[PDB]
């Protein structure tokens, strides 16, 4: 299954304050009105970019994800967990299950050798991308009304955290206990409106059509 | 490739004596040395050893509890001295080592001193 | 260990064979047998490592093998000495045969 | 650790205050190389490897690039393009025991010299000659290592000391180790040449 990824994927490209202006730049960003997939499971996907995420859930059944190229203890990983109070963000070099999950039991991997880092800390959207060294993720945490469905909205995804990690990222898979949608980010170029306050209040795809252009 | 062994000593029973060896042309600090001793006339009799590596010695036990062997790897020299002394300890002192260059060593006792008398 | 070295006294005259044994009171690795030759008034030296080997500068006059055996091929006058075995076995217990 | 067995600690994703370090009177030896002992903190680095282990007082000179001896070579050796500090003391009246600590152990026997940063641990009775020791201590088969007799009544030259040794590694990544950033007090209504972070 397919949907359409509407005006969502937005993320504030840097740590500047801006205001009532509009700013035009190129990054890495979910085009508009983009074919992202539609997942009911968790299989092994393609990192490209970076990817778009966004879920669903009110039981918060997913919860995390693996990152690496091999994900089988050949090289180094990432793995993060977002378990009760305490996500853990942890870089090894993991041999990880052939169907990773997590119980409601942990059963994940089954070894974590030559570790080089660690860290801990309704509509979930989240933006990954690895950029010069640092994986960058950023994030939002918004209502949902609507059932199996992607919400015609618009919200600015803030920045996370940006871990400085040496690690080559061409697959990733999600971490479960449901649905979520995967879209790929493109370096096209946006128009982004700032209100007073700092915030992106709207944005246009300058490659979408002739008048957005 | 010599092994040089001491002069001739003579001391007074119940006192001790010091012989030693320099070990010349190869890896005296990767051998061994063994000291043995044999009165005139008679058989030659084994008295211990030194590992020169590690410095750990083993003594023939009828002259243990009275006998040191050590080394000093600056001087590349080894050293053995008996306590104690008997007159029965008259005998040529020896001492032998085998062959090394670097970590590989020969499989006996190749290099010998001349010998040397001690008198009791 | 006590090692037992036979004849007493091996008398032959040169350019004939002789055979010298040294027996061991119990099963010992050949490996760590080894022979000597005493020119009186002199050390001794290596001629048969490893109960079989020959040591270096030692002629084709000599040959190596509980019992084990030093076989001289040929003897020359020089080659008129007392012989004696000599056991490493381990760290401690090492000893010589009484010589031939 | 003992010097055969060096104990690495990697250090990574924090802020090194190398001028504790450097400013204290508690070491004897502090040899940098490759970079100055003041300028630490400027130098940001992927890795910093801390390796500790002790040996006695006249070993402390091979730790050192282009050392060779027992130590150098046998257990725990740095490359002569060695970059980072060696940092030592006495640590006589901490590691001595006055019936001798023979818990530090290094190798005297090894078939090779060690490659930079080889670690080898392996107690198998090194074998001087052509027969195989199978086990068994004897004549040419000799325990590859030895401990150190560390005694409270020791010279100098055989006293123990405390060795650790920085490694700097830089590799293709953003360099997480970095010392802590001068700052002064801010300063309003006035012209000033500033510097927010970066
Ligand atoms: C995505 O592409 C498929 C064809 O591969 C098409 O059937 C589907 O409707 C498209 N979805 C969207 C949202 O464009
Ligand atoms: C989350 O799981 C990890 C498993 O490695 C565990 O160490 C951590 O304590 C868990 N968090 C909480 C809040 O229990
Ligand atoms: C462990 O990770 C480091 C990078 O932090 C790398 O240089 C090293 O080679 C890795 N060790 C192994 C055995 O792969
Ligand atoms: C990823 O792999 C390439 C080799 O194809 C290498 O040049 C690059 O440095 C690697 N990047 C990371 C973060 O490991
Ligand atoms: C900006 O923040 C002020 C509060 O200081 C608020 O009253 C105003 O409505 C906000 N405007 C926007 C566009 O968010």
């Amino acid at each position: 299954a397919y949907t359409n990824s509407f005006t969502r994927g937005v993320y504030y490209p840097d740590k500047v304050f801006r205001s009532s202006v509009l700013h035009s730049t190129q990054d890495l960003f979910l085009p508009f009105f983009s074919n992202v997939t539609w997942f009911h499971d968790n299989p092994v996907l393609p990192f490209n970019d970076g990817v778009y995420f966004a879920s669903t859930e009110k039981s918060n059944i997913i919860r995390g994800w693996i990152f690496g190229t091999t994900l089988d203890s050949k090289t180094q990983s990432l793995l993060i967990v977002n378990n009760a109070t305490n996500v853990v963000i942890k870089v090894c070099e993991f041999q990880f299950c052939n169907d990773p999950f997590l119980g409601v039991e942990f059963r994940v991997y089954s070894s974590a050798n030559n570790c080089t880092f660690e860290y801990v800390s309704n509509l979930r959207e989240f933006v990954f991308k690895n950029i010069d060294g640092y994986f960058k993720i950023y994030s939002k945490h918004t209502p949902i009304n609507l059932v199996r469905d992607l919400p015609q909205g618009f919200s600015a995804l803030e920045p996370l955290v940006d871990l400085p990690i040496g690690i080559n990222i061409t697959r990733f898979q999600t971490l479960l206990a449901a649905a979520y949608y995967v879209g790929y980010l493109q370096p096209r170029t946006f128009l982004l409106k700032y209100n007073e306050n700092g915030t992106i209040t709207d944005a246009v795809d300058c490659a979408l059509d002739p008048l957005s252009e | 490739v010599q092994l040089v062994q001491s002069g001739p000593e003579v001391k007074k029973p119940g006192t001790s004596v010091r012989v030693s060896c320099k070990a010349s042309g190869f890896t005296f600090t990767s051998s061994a040395v063994q000291w043995v001793r044999q009165a005139r006339g008679q058989r030659l009799e084994w008295v211990g050893w030194i590992v020169v590596g590690s410095g750990n010695t083993n003594y023939a036990q009828k002259f243990h509890e009275r006998v040191t062997i050590t080394r000093d790897m600056s001087t590349s020299t080894a050293y053995m001295e008996l306590s104690s002394l008997r007159s029965e300890d008259t005998a040529v002192y020896y001492c032998a080592s085998p062959y090394c260059s670097g970590g590989s060593c020969s499989d006996g006792f190749d290099i010998w001193g001349q010998g040397t008398m001690v008198t009791v | 260990i006590v090692l037992t070295q036979t004849p007493g006294t091996l008398s032959l005259s040169p350019g004939e064979r002789a055979t010298l044994s040294c027996r061991a009171s119990q099963s010992v690795s050949s490996s760590y047998l080894a022979w000597y030759q005493q020119k009186p008034g002199q050390a001794p030296r290596l001629l048969i490592y490893g109960a079989s080997s020959r040591a270096t500068g030692i002629p084709d006059r000599f040959s190596g093998s509980t019992d084990f055996t030093l076989t001289i091929s040929r003897l020359e006058p020089e080659d008129f000495a007392v012989y004696y075995c000599q056991q490493y076995v381990g760290l401690t217990g090492w000893t010589f045969g009484q010589g031939t | 650790a003992s010097v055969y067995a060096w104990n690495r600690k990697r250090i990574s994703n924090c802020v090194a205050d190398y001028s504790v370090l450097y400013n204290s009177a508690s070491f004897s030896t502090f040899k940098c190389y490759g970079v100055s002992p003041t300028k630490l903190n400027d130098l940001c680095f992927t890795n910093v490897y801390a390796d500790s282990f002790v040996i006695r007082g006249d070993e402390v000179r091979q730790i050192a690039p282009g050392q060779t001896g027992k130590i150098a070579d046998y257990n725990y050796k740095l490359p002569d393009d060695f970059t980072g500090c060696v940092i030592a003391w006495n640590s006589n009246n901490l590691d001595s025991k006055v019936g001798g600590n023979y818990n530090y152990l290094y190798r005297l026997f090894r078939k090779s010299n060690l490659k930079p940063f080889e670690r080898d641990i392996s107690t198998e009775i090194y074998q001087a000659g052509s027969t195989p020791c199978n086990g068994v201590e004897g004549f040419n088969c000799y325990f590859p290592l030895q401990s150190y007799g560390f005694q409270p009544t020791n010279g100098v030259g055989y006293q123990p000391y405390r060795v650790v040794v920085l490694s700097f590694e830089l590799l293709h990544a953003p360099a997480t180790v970095c010392g802590p950033k001068k700052s002064t007090n801010l300063v309003k209504n006035k012209c000033v040449n500033f510097n927010f972070n970066g």
